[PDB]
C-alpha cells in the first residue's frame, strides 16, 4: 500500500563530491550566519570557493551555481525563498533532510556515554512524572495532556535519540573495523598491537554502554508496567495502551541491541582474532601476498595441479532407490452422497417424540412413562422397541422428575408392551 | 607398540573425523576444524603415521596441513582440475585479504566470481571450461556454473564449507593455502612445481 | 476483502478412505460418528497436507492419545494404506484464483513405518474438475483405480492451461502457498515451520488440557540459544575446574 | 559464569514478561458461557527464582556439590535444587531429566491465562474450575491472539490485495456448550477464521456443512463411509 | 456405561444427575425384559 | 532475509524485472550500505547468516518525511517551556558560582 | 588411553595396506589368507576402530570382511553407480551354480557382455547409454565401454580378480553376494537372482 504510495509520490536524493562539500559549506556558513538566512549571493561565492577548491571548470561559474542550486532544491535539500530587496532577490535555507545529513557528520558524534546517562536520567523523570499523572486520573482532556501530548512525543523524541546514540555506536564501531582493515594494509605485522588496543577499547566502550542501558532498563519497565495499570482508570485510553504497548518494546528493543551488539562484537573479534594467527604469524613479510597475486596473474605457464588420494573416498553398494510399498491400488469410487437428516433413522423419531413431550412440558402435565410406553411403542415392530424405548425416556426423563422418588416408595415393574417388556418408573410431576 | 602421544591421539574422539576426512581428500585449516584442533597438538605423530600407508600430512610455513600419496601410496591417489586451482588461489587471496576482514570469513559464489574475473584473464580462463568458446555470454554462464561445481567439490575436499542454511553462503578453510603452493616460497614457481611433484604435492593435468 | 477460503478436502487410499472428498464450509465444517469413526485421520490427512514436514508431524489424538490411536508410525505410515496416496486441499485465493495445493504420500517398504513425502501445486484447474476424479482413473467396473504422480502429470499436462508444479523443498511449497495468501506468516525458517505446526496441533487438540497448557511456554515463548550457550560456559568452567583439583 | 548465566535468565525471563504482558492487550469480550474476557498471566516461579539467587550470588557455597565427579552438571544442579526448596525433592524422575528441564528458561515461568468469568472478576482459569467449553473457548482465543499477530506482523509484506486463508481445528466439540459453540462460531467469521470441529453427536446441527462417518469390516480390511447429514430432523 | 454402550439385553437402568428442591439426586427409570 | 523480501515487494509495486530478484537486491543493498545508508553485521545464527541496521543518515532521512513533522504548535510551547525552565536552571547555577 | 591389543593390531606391519584398501571400499575374503586371518584374530579391536570412524566392519556369512558406512560415515562414500549395480548382479548371476557348465570360474567380457544384453530388458541398457538410442553400434560400443570401466570400479574394490594381461577375462570372488540374494537351502539360485535381476 505504501510501495504506490512513494511511487506516486516521486522523490530523490544524491550528492556528488562537490554538491555535498557545498552542502557542508552552507551548512557552516548558516552556523555563522547572522540571521540564519542565506541569500543567493552568499550561495554563489559558496560554490564558486567549493569548485575553486576543487579546481574544475565546465562552464561559468552562474550557469553551474544555478544548476547546482535548483538540483539540491529539487532533491529535497534547500528551499528558496523570493524576496526582491535580498541581495541576489532570493533567499535559501536548509530543508530537514539537509540538516540530519549535515550534522551526521559534523556535530559531534557524541559517543560519549555521558549522554546516554543524562538521557537515560531525563527518560526516567519523564516517565515517573506521566505515569503519576496517569495514576491521578483525572478528566479525559487532562489525560490526554498528561499521557498522550507530553508523553508520546517527549518518549518518542528520547527514544529516538537513545537509538541515535545507538546508531552513532554502530557508525563508530564500524569506523574502527574499516581502520583496523586499513591499518594492517599498511602496517601489516606492525598493526598486530594497535588492532589489539582497538579492540579491547571497543569493548570496553560496548560494556559500559550495556551497562548505562542496563542501569535504567529494568526500574523504567517497571514504570511502564505501572503506566499499564493506570490506564485502567479512563475507558478511552485505548490510545494510550498503543503507546504503553510500543514504548515497551523500544525500550526492550534499545536492550535488546544493547547486547546483540556485544554479542556481535565478541564474535568480530575472534574473527580478527584468528586472522592474527591466520593471515600475518604465516605471512610476517607479506611477500606470500603480492607472489600469489602475481601467480594468479600469470597461473596458466605454471600448469599445476594438487595430487591428493582422492580416488575413491569409499565406494559401496547403492541403496535400493525408491523401492517402495505400492499395489496399484483399486477401490469402489464413492458414490453420490447420500443425506440424512442428523441420523434421521432416529432422529425424524427424536424430533416427533420430543415434540410429543415438550407438550407434557408445555402443559406440565403428568408423566407416566408406563402408559406412554405402552401406547407408544404399538406404532413399531418388536425389534425396533428397544430403540424407540431409549429414545424416548432419554426425552422423558430430562422433563422434570418424579416427586415419589423421594417418598421411599419403589415403583413397580409395569409392562408396556407383550414379549415380557418392563419399565420401572415414578409418575414425573415436577416439572 | 605405539608411542604415549601417537597412541593418545589416535584416541582422541576427535582422531576418526580426522583420519576418515583426510583419507577422504579434504584438507586441514580453520574451517575442517574437527582436524585440525587437535593435529596442531600431534601433527609429527599424525605424519610418522600416515608414512606407513606411504602418504604424508605435509604442513607448508603456513599452519594448513593436507594429505598428499606417494606413487607407491597405499591408498590411491588422485588430482584436482585447473580451474580447482583458481578458485582455489582466489579464496586464498579472500582468506588473506584483511580488506574483506568485516566479512568474518562469510563469502558469496557472486563475490568470489567478481574477484576471480577481476583478476583473472576471461576469455583465456573460458577457453578450459570450453575449447571452442570465443566470448559467448553461454559460455560466461557455463564457467560461472562451473566455479559452482568447483566449489561444490573443494567443499567436498575440505576448503570451504557451506552454511546450514545457505548454499550460497560460505567458510572457508585454511586448507585453501594449499593452492599458494607455488607461491609460499620466494623461489619460482615452476622449479616449486618440481618439488611438489617430487613430493608429489601437484602435478599438471 | 474477501478472504481467501478452503474448499475440499481429497483423501486416496488413507487409512479406510479410498478416495473421499469433503466439501469444506466456508466458515464451518462438522464431522460426527462414533467410536472409531476416522475423524483425527482427517485432521491428521489435512495438516499432513498444510505441513508436510515429515518430523513435525507427530500425532497423538486428543483423547486415547497415543500409539494405540495407530501412531507407532507418527500416526503417517500406518493412518496410509500401502502404495500411492494423496492428501489435496483447493483454495480460493483472495484473488479469486483457485489453486490445488496437494501432496503425495507412499508408505516406505521394510520393517520401518516411514513416509515418503512429496508437496506438489496446480493452477488454471477447471473449477469443475473435481480432485478425486482428477485423481483417479475409471479401471474395472465401478472400482476406479488410483494413478502416480507421473500419471498424474501427463494427465494435466494433456489439460490446456492448467500448470502443475512440484517443489523440491518443503520450503519453497510454504513460500508459494503465502505468495497466494494461504499462509500467514513467511515459514522461511523450519523453527517457523515448528511453531506453525504447534499451533494448528494444539488448536486440533483444542481447550488449555493438560498438553495444551504443558506446551503453551513453547507455543507463547521462543527458544533462546543465549541461556544454552551461558549453561555450557558454565559446564566448561566447571569440568576444568575438577580437572585442576585433580 | 554462574552470575552470568543467572543474568541472563533473568534478562530472558523480564523481555519475556514484557512481551506477554504486551501480546495481552487486544481482545475483544468473547462470550464464551460465563467467561467474557480473557488474559494471560506471566510470572517467575519462586521454585526457581530461589534457584537463580543461588546459582548468582551463591554459586562457590555449593561448590563442593559442583565439583563432586559422581554428579553431572544436570546432575549437580537437579541436587542442587533438591538441597534448596526441599519441597520439589524427587528424584523417582531421573536427577538428570530434571537438571535438563532446569536448563530449560521458559518451563522457570509460570505461564497462565485468566478469565473474566462473570463478574467475579479475572479468576485462573483452572479446567477444575471453569465450563469445558469455556476452556476450549479460552484456549481457542490464545490460538487466534498468536494467529492475529502473525497475520498483523506480515501484513507489511503482504499486499492488501490478497488477506490470506484462515482456519484451525477443534476436536471433541461435544465438551463445548451451545453458548461456547456459538461464541466460537460468532468469533471465527467476525475473523473470517474458518473452523473444522469434531464430536462424536453433532453438536453444530445448524451451522456449517455436516459429514457422518461410519467404519466397516469388510473382507479383512476397511472402509469408512461417509453420508451428509442436512440442517433439521 | 455413559450410554454409548446401552444394549437391549438386561435390566438397564437410566441415571440422569439432576437438582431436585437443592437436593443433588440422580433420578432412574428401569427397563427390562427386552431381548 | 526480511531485506530481500522488502526490496521484492517495492519493485513488485514498481514491477520493473531487469534482472533475478536476488541480484538487483543484492547491488541495492550494497549501494544503500556504501553509500552511508545501512549499516551490515555478520552473524552466522540470523536468517541469511546477516542482519542489517539504518545509518542515521538514513535515519535522518526516513523521518523527514515521514515523521509526523508535527507542525502542531503545542510541540513549540513544550519546549519553549523546557528551554525556560533548563536555561533558568543553568544561569542560577552560574551565577551560585562554584 | 588406548586398548593395547588394538595398538598391537594398528602396530601390525599388515595394517597398512589392509586399512588403506578397506578405506577404498575393497572386501577382504578368504582368498586373502594374511589379511584375512589378521582380521579373524584382530576383529574384536578393529570393529572398535572402524567404528569410531561410524564404519561397522562386517564379516559376511560368507566370511569376507568389509566396510559398511552408516548414514552418518566419517569417511564420505562414494557408491556402484546404477550400471554397476546391475553388472554386479550380473556378476554375481556369472558366479552362481550356471557359471561351471559354461566358464569353470574363468569368465571374459564377452560372457558378461551377451549375459547383460540377453538378460537385462533394452530400456535399462538405454537407460544406461542414453534414452534415445536404439540398438547402434556406436552405442554398443559406448555401454562396452562403460561396462569396462565398472569391470575395473570392481576390480578396486576387490570383487573381481583379474587375470595378469590386458584381455578382458578374470574371476570373481565369493564377496561378490553383497549383490545378489541371499541363499537359502532349497532355494534355486537361477530363480532367485533372476527375480532380482527382473
Amino acid at each position: 500500500e505504501l510501495v504506490s504510495w512513494a511511487r506516486k509520490n516521486d522523490f530523490s536524493i544524491s550528492l556528488p563530491v562537490e554538491r555535498l562539500a557545498f552542502l557542508m559549506a552552507i551548512a557552516v556558513l548558516n552556523s555563522e550566519r547572522l540571521d540564519g538566512e542565506m541569500s543567493e549571493g552568499e550561495l554563489i561565492d559558496a560554490f564558486r570557493e567549493v569548485c575553486k577548491g576543487f579546481e574544475q571548470t565546465a562552464e561559468s561559474v552562474a550557469v553551474r551555481a544555478n544548476n547546482a542550486i535548483n538540483d539540491m532544491v529539487r532533491q529535497k535539500l534547500l528551499n528558496r525563498f523570493t524576496s526582491e530587496l535580498a541581495d541576489g532577490n532570493a533567499i535559501y535555507r536548509l530543508t530537514p533532510l539537509g540538516i540530519s545529513i549535515s550534522d551526521y557528520y559534523i556535530r559531534q558524534r557524541e559517543f560519549s556515554t555521558l549522554r546516554l546517562s543524562m538521557q537515560l536520567s531525563i527518560v526516567a523523570n519523564e516517565l515517573h512524572r506521566a505515569a503519576e499523572a496517569a495514576e491521578e486520573g483525572g478528566d479525559e482532556f487532562h489525560w490526554h495532556r498528561n499521557v498522550f501530548a507530553p508523553l508520546k512525543y517527549s518518549v518518542a523524541e528520547i527514544f529516538d535519540s537513545i537509538d541515535m546514540s545507538q546508531r552513532l555506536m554502530d557508525e563508530q564501531q564500524n569506523f574502527v573495523k574499516e581502520d583496523i582493515a586499513a591499518l594492517l594494509n599498511q602496517d601489516w605485522q606492525a598493526a598486530i598491537a594497535n588492532c589489539e588496543q582497538l579492540l579491547s577499547e571497543t569493548s570496553g566502550t560496548l560494556r559500559e554502554l550495556q551497562d548505562t542501558l542496563e542501569a535504567a532498563g529494568d526500574k523504567l519497565q517497571a514504570n511502564l508496567l505501572r503506566i499499564q495499570d493506570a490506564n485502567m482508570g479512563s475507558g478511552g485510553s485505548e490510545l494510550v495502551d498503543k503507546l504503553v504497548f510500543d514504548l515497551q518494546s523500544k525500550l526492550d528493543r534499545i536492550i535488546s541491541w544493547g547486547q546483540q551488539a556485544i554479542d556481535l562484537w565478541i564474535g568480530y573479534d575472534r574473527h580478527v582474532h584468528k586472522f592474527i594467527r591466520t593471515a600475518i604469524d604465516m605471512d610476517k613479510n607479506r611477500i606470500f601476498s603480492q607472489r600469489l597475486r602475481q601467480s594468479v596473474q600469470h597461473y596458466f605457464d605454471n600448469p599445476w595441479t594438487l595430487t591428493v588420494a582422492n580416488a575413491e573416498r569409499l565406494l559401496d553398494m547403492r541403496d535400493e532407490e525408491l523401492a517402495l510399498r505400492n499395489e496399484e491400488v483399486t477401490g469402489e469410487l464413492p458414490l453420490e452422497l447420500e443425506y440424512e437428516e442428523f441420523s434421521e433413522i432416529n432422529d425424524q423419531l427424536a424430533a416427533m417424540i420430543e415434540k410429543a413431550l415438550l407438550v407434557y412440558q408445555q402443559e406440565q402435565r403428568p408423566l407416566d412413562l408406563g402408559a406412554v410406553l405402552r401406547d407408544y411403542l404399538a406404532q413399531h415392530p418388536l425389534p425396533r422397541h428397544f430403540d424407540v424405548a431409549r429414545i424416548l425416556v432419554d426425552q422423558a426423563v430430562r422433563l422434570g422428575v418424579a416427586e415419589a422418588d423421594f417418598s421411599g416408595l419403589p415403583a413397580e415393574w409395569l409392562a408396556i408392551n407383550d414379549y415380557g417388556a418392563k419399565v420401572q418408573a415414578h409418575v414425573i410431576d415436577t416439572y | 607398540f605405539m608411542p604415549v602421544k601417537l597412541a593418545q591421539a589416535l584416541a582422541n574422539s576427535l582422531f576418526p573425523e580426522l583420519d576418515s576426512q583426510l583419507r577422504a581428500g579434504r584438507h586441514i585449516g580453520i574451517d575442517d576444524l574437527d582436524n585440525h584442533a587437535f593435529l596442531m597438538d600431534f601433527q609429527e605423530q599424525l605424519e610418522e603415521f600416515y608414512a606407513r600407508y606411504n602418504v604424508e600430512l605435509i604442513r607448508a610455513p603456513e599452519g594448513f596441513f593436507y594429505l598428499r600419496p606417494r606413487s607407491t601410496t597405499l591408498i590411491p591417489r588422485s588430482v584436482l582440475s585447473e580451474l580447482d586451482m583458481m578458485v582455489g588461489k582466489i579464496l586464498c587471496y579472500l582468506y588473506l585479504s584483511p580488506e574483506r576482514l568485516a566479512n568474518q570469513g562469510i563469502f558469496t559464489s557472486q563475490e568470489l566470481y567478481e574477484e576471480l574475473i577481476s583478476l583473472a584473464d576471461e576469455g583465456k580462463l573460458m577457453k578450459f571450461v570450453n575449447q571452442r568458446s570465443s566470448g559467448s555470454d553461454l559460455d560466461k554462464q557455463k564457467l560461472q556454473e562451473k566455479v559452482r561445481t568447483t566449489l561444490n567439490r573443494l567443499r567436498r575436499l575440505g576448503m570451504v564449507y557451506f552454511l546450514p542454511n545457505n548454499n550460497n553462503k560460505f567458510t572457508i578453510t585454511e586448507a585453501v593455502f594449499r593452492f599458494g603452493a607455488d607461491v609460499r616460497s620466494g623461489d619460482d614457481p615452476r622449479e616449486i612445481q618440481l618439488r611438489m611433484i617430487r613430493d608429489g604435492e601437484a602435478m599438471p593435468v | 476483502i474477501e478472504r481467501g477460503k478452503f474448499r475440499s478436502l481429497t483423501l486416496v487410499n488413507w487409512n479406510g478412505f479410498f478416495a473421499r472428498t469433503f466439501d469444506l464450509d466456508e466458515l464451518v465444517t462438522t464431522l460426527s460418528g462414533g467410536n472409531g469413526a476416522g475423524k483425527s485421520t482427517t485432521m491428521a490427512a489435512f495438516v499432513t497436507a498444510l505441513i508436510p514436514d515429515l518430523t513435525l508431524l507427530h500425532f497423538r489424538n486428543t483423547t486415547e492419545a497415543g500409539a494405540t490411536s495407530g501412531s507407532r508410525d507418527k500416526g503417517l505410515h500406518g493412518k496410509l494404506r500401502a502404495g500411492v496416496c494423496y492428501s489435496t486441499l483447493d483454495v480460493i485465493n483472495s484473488r479469486h484464483q483457485r489453486v490445488v495445493v496437494g501432496v503425495r504420500l507412499q508408505q516406505v517398504a521394510g520393517r520401518d513405518r516411514k513416509v515418503d513425502i512429496k508437496p506438489f501445486m496446480i493452477q488454471g484447474l477447471p473449477t469443475a474438475i473435481q480432485p478425486t476424479q482428477l485423481l483417479t482413473e475409471n479401471v474395472g467396473e465401478r472400482q476406479a483405480r488410483v494413478l502416480p504422480l507421473n500419471e498424474l502429470k501427463d494427465r494435466l499436462d494433456e489439460m490446456e492451461g492448467v500448470q502443475f508444479k512440484q517443489f523440491n523443498s518443503i520450503t519453497d511449497y510454504h513460500a508459494q502457498m503465502f505468495d497466494l495468501g494461504v499462509i500467514p506468516k513467511r515459514l522461511r525458517s523450519a523453527s517457523d515451520r515448528s511453531k506453525f505446526y504447534r499451533l494448528i496441533e494444539a488448536s486440533l487438540y483444542g481447550g488449555i488440557s493438560s498438553a495444551i497448557t504443558r506446551s503453551l511456554r513453547d507455543y507463547l515463548l521462543p527458544e533462546n540459544s543465549g541461556v544454552r550457550k551461558a549453561f555450557q560456559d558454565m559446564e566448561a568452567a566447571l569440568r576444568e575446574n575438577r580437572i585442576t583439583l585433580e | 559464569s554462574s552470575k552470568s548465566v543467572a543474568n541472563i535468565i533473568r534478562k530472558t525471563i523480564q523481555r519475556e514478561q514484557n512481551r506477554i504482558r504486551m501480546l495481552n492487550q487486544g481482545l475483544q469480550a468473547v462470550s464464551f458461557g460465563q467467561v467474557r474476557g480473557v488474559r494471560l498471566n506471566v510470572n517467575v516461579r519462586e521454585s526457581h527464582a530461589i534457584l537463580l539467587d543461588v546459582l548468582s550470588e551463591q554459586q562457590e557455597q555449593h561448590q563442593d556439590l559442583f565439583n563432586s565427579q559422581r554428579l553431572t552438571f544436570s546432575e549437580a544442579m537437579a541436587k542442587l535444587y533438591q538441597r534448596l526448596n526441599p519441597q520439589v525433592d524427587m528424584g523417582q524422575r531421573l536427577p538428570q531429566t530434571i537438571g535438563e528441564e532446569l536448563l530449560d528458561y521458559r518451563n522457570y515461568l509460570e505461564l497462565d491465562v485468566e478469565v473474566n468469568r462473570g463478574s467475579d472478576g479475572w479468576l485462573k482459569a483452572e479446567s477444575g474450575a471453569l465450563s469445558t467449553g469455556e476452556a476450549i473457548g479460552t484456549g481457542m482465543s490464545i490460538l487466534v491472539m498468536v494467529v492475529q499477530s502473525w497475520e498483523e506482523e506480515s501484513r507489511r509484506l503482504r499486499g492488501k490485495d490478497i488477506s490470506p486463508c484462515r482456519l484451525l481445528f477443534l476436536d471433541q466439540a461435544a465438551r463445548l456448550d451451545a453458548k461456547s459453540i456459538a461464541t466460537l462460531f460468532e468469533l471465527c467469521e467476525r475473523l473470517q477464521m474458518q473452523l473444522i470441529i469434531a464430536a462424536p453427536e453433532n453438536i453444530s446441527p445448524e451451522k456449517g456443512t455436516t459429514y457422518k462417518l461410519v467404519r466397516k469390516v469388510f473382507k479383512n480390511h476397511e472402509h469408512v463411509h461417509v453420508v451428509g447429514l442436512r440442517g433439521f430432523g
